[PDB]
């Protein structure tokens, strides 16, 4: 038999690492009845000539599974949802190492995909912990009219919902918005203030420009945001001690792909070893019909734990999230991001270097404010 | 006035068969015969992309060997492309027989910038989702066929049920799950009429003993997958120890035929289910039309000049429009729905084109002439049944 695995990459850097990633995998698996092949698919700067590209290349070549590449636009949706559309429902389960959208985790359309890092509201099951572990008896939440952010915040609500805390009040924001400030004036109602929002970077900078001219960024006010606005545009105006998440291991590309490699160098062997084993379907449209070897082979894929790769600990479940990743917890110090924790994924476990609040408070804020003037 | 003189004011449809023109000529005709149905005095044609050259149409019957398609498909994309410039049809017509062909006309469509849609008997595993190209299913899901029988258990308060199965190999997974989606009903004994029983008497005596069994646990009794000879040697051996109405409810949960649900033999007060009608695929043909003629109508009535002229004048060149006329009556037919011919068809998805059969329920009741006859108890739509009287 002769086992393909195609991949949609960028540059000829990665598909030389793809392939040479290949090539080193027979020599590190026993197994001699089955060969890797390479195949590299630079990405079309075009949708709908994706399309034919695939089914003409990934598709004709039947090879085994399809690697997705980020987009070479700082944010564009693009490359792996060709991927995920072309081969999502052929039995076919298409791997992205960098899939950090939350919309795509419902299965709704491209059953058969899995994603290699946590989404962004991923994050906010372990945010719960970092909200219980620092008191914060009451926060305030914002979260734009977006997909990812509609997801996130519900995450969160879930996460909140076991101490039985409503969360306050949850702004809904828009995305796009550029002038916000009239919106956070109901915000300086509330007592608290601690602010935690996941949005685009251009979401959040507004917010962050008219925030400072408003005092909310001063002393016993906290800011929490995500790792999408964390970096980019939106930290111009970003106060100091700002308390942000960042992923570790976010842009080893190569690193995802040899896991991957890893990771289906044990599944094929673990499938060739079954009755019913039947071939990648063969052709862009020589198929006629579903592929006999349906949720057998993702069933098995979806079962492998081993300390494999940089990341190490895969334990890839569920409808395919991913769990238990390094955070790296870094706080703008003059306009400087410097990592002062380390959550392995289950607890926090902070560096000796001290935490300082927004505004230039070095004591831990309390989001309580009392004698209100009461009616 | 300019687009009715340009188009000719008629609505031209494209049908393109891989391997149906008496039902593309029927839908054609049923179109145009009915007023309404599209505005501006528009009249319903089709024209056929045959792999045939172009010429005239000759009244002489040709038999000939004809050769396997080419396996380029650049050809006869070019070919299908030039046809639709030509004829200018607003919605092309598929009838493919394979996944390979199903996408390959999605891939047409895509590339013409036309909305398409394939008949198909049995729905397949879609993958893409281009909201252009829609697959027509002539064959329903059966569990809808299951929700009328589930109807009856959500209309005639019978919690206590029983299931009685003639084939072992019965389908009774949707059925299943059709009753337990509501706790108010309650699953009793499962009885298995297995066809290996070599002596009658045997067969009779296990019959007796399930009636026995059940007549103290569920008032209610199911069929499913019973033949009408089974169904009907059921009920005389019920009958044969005195096992009738009402101390049993008889309930035909697979699809039964008015034309061969005889009245003679079956127990009195027993309930059927049938589909209203055979859906030929002339039927669905036909539905398929009058849902593209009242698209087309719609998107004419906001846009008649996207809508009469299509925006794909090149079969090579591809212009960078971000609304075409291709898009504007694809979303025109996914927010189209109607009750067709062969059933009420809908858009699910934005991608599949679902016809639900209206399901007839009766009752085999007193006629007038106090003989055994079927009574139409009512019919279910959609899930949602309403009874006659």
């Amino acid at each position: 038999k002769i086992v393909n695995i195609g991949a949609v990459l960028s540059t000829r850097k990665h598909e030389q690492m793809f392939r040479e990633a290949v090539n080193q995998a027979n020599k590190r698996h026993g197994s001699w009845k089955i060969q890797l092949n390479a195949t590299s698919v630079t990405h079309k700067p075009n949708a709908i000539q994706m399309a034919l590209s695939v089914c003409e290349d990934l598709i004709s070549s039947q090879v085994y599974a399809i690697l997705v590449s980020h987009p070479p636009t700082p944010n564009d949706h693009f490359t792996p949802t060709p991927v995920s559309y072309t081969a999502g429902f052929y039995r076919i389960p298409v791997l992205g190492l960098t899939t950090r959208m939350s919309i795509y985790s419902d299965k709704s359309i491209h059953l058969s995909f899995l994603r290699t890092v946590p989404p962004y509201s991923h994050q906010s099951s372990v945010w719960f912990e970092m909200m219980r572990v620092y008191s914060w008896n009451h926060i305030i939440l914002l979260v734009s009219d977006d997909h990812e952010g509609r997801a996130a915040q519900k995450r969160l609500e879930t996460l909140l919902e076991e101490r039985e805390s409503k969360a306050e009040k949850v702004l809904q924001f828009d995305p796009g918005t550029k002038n916000v400030t009239a919106l956070l004036m109901e915000a300086k109602e509330l007592e608290a203030r601690v602010i935690i929002l996941s949005a685009s970077e251009d979401d959040a900078a507004t917010v962050y420009r008219a925030a400072a001219m408003l005092n909310m960024t001063g002393s016993g006010y906290v800011w929490l945001v995500g790792e999408r606005e964390i970096s980019g545009n939106a930290l111009r105006y970003a106060p100091d001690g700002i308390l942000g998440l960042q992923l570790i291991n976010g842009k080893n590309e190569s690193a995802h792909i040899s896991d991957a490699v890893g990771v289906v160098a044990q599944a094929v062997h673990e499938l060739l070893e079954k009755e019913n084993i039947t071939d990648p379907p063969r052709g862009c449209v020589g198929n006629t019909n579903i592929w006999k070897t349906g949720p057998l082979f993702k069933r098995v894929l979806m079962s492998s734990k081993y300390a494999d790769g940089v990341t190490g600990r895969v334990e890839f479940n569920e409808d395919g999230d991913r769990k238990f990743a390094n955070y790296s917890i870094m706080n703008l110090q003059n306009r400087k991001l410097v990592q002062v924790g380390i959550y392995n994924g289950t607890h926090v476990i902070p560096n000796d270097r001290k935490i300082i609040w927004p505004g230039g408070e070095t004591e831990k804020p309390r989001g309580y404010q009392m004698s209100t003037r009461l009616k | 006035c300019q687009i009715l003189k340009r188009i000719g004011h008629a609505v031209r449809v494209g049908a393109v068969h891989l391997q149906p023109r008496d039902a593309l000529l029927f839908a054609v005709d049923n179109l145009n015969r009915v007023e309404g149905l599209l505005p501006y005095n528009l009249s319903l044609e089709v024209v056929m992309a045959i792999e045939a050259g172009l010429g005239d149409l000759p009244l002489l019957p040709f038999s000939s060997p004809s050769s396997p398609w080419s396996s380029d498909p650049f050809s006869f994309l070019q070919s299908v492309c030039h046809t639709v410039v030509v004829q200018g049809v607003s919605a092309l017509l598929a009838f493919p027989q394979s996944q390979g062909e199903m996408m390959e006309l999605d891939l047409v469509s895509l590339v013409l910038h036309i909305p398409v849609i394939s008949i198909v008997r049995h729905e397949f595993p879609r993958e893409s989702q281009n909201p252009l190209h829609l697959q027509l299913s002539l064959e329903n899901s059966l569990s809808s066929d299951a929700d009328v029988t589930v109807s009856i258990l959500t209309m005639n308060n019978w919690y206590n049920f029983s299931l009685l199965l003639c084939q072992e190999d019965w389908n009774i997974t949707d059925f299943l799950l059709l009753t337990q989606n509501n706790s108010k009903f309650h699953l009793g004994s499962i009885i298995n009429i297995t066809a290996n029983l070599p002596s009658t008497q045997d067969l009779l005596s296990f019959l007796q003993i399930q009636l026995e069994s059940i007549k103290n646990s569920t008032p209610t009794v199911v069929m499913f997958g019973c033949d009408m000879e089974s169904i009907r040697r059921i009920f005389e051996i019920t009958t044969q120890f005195g096992v009738m109405p009402p101390e049993l409810r008889w309930v035909l949960g697979d699809s039964q035929n008015v034309e061969e649900l005889r009245t003679e033999g079956l127990p009195l007060g027993l309930i059927a289910h049938g589909k209203t009608t055979q859906s030929v695929f002339e039927h669905y043909v036909q539905d398929a039309m009058e849902l593209v003629a009242r698209a087309v109508a719609t998107a004419t009535m906001i846009q008649p000049e996207l809508a009469l002229i299509p925006s794909t004048m090149n079969c090579m060149e591809v212009e960078t429009t971000n609304l075409t006329s291709g898009q504007y009556l694809s979303r025109f037919l996914a927010n189209t729905t109607f009750r067709g011919l062969s059933g009420s068809i809908r858009v699910k998805g934005s991608t599949i084109v679902s016809s639900e059969n209206n399901f007839f329920i009766w009752n085999l009741q007193h006629d007038p002439m106090g003989k055994p006859m079927w009574t139409r108890l009512g019919s279910w739509q959609g899930g949602k049944i309403v009874m006659d009287y």
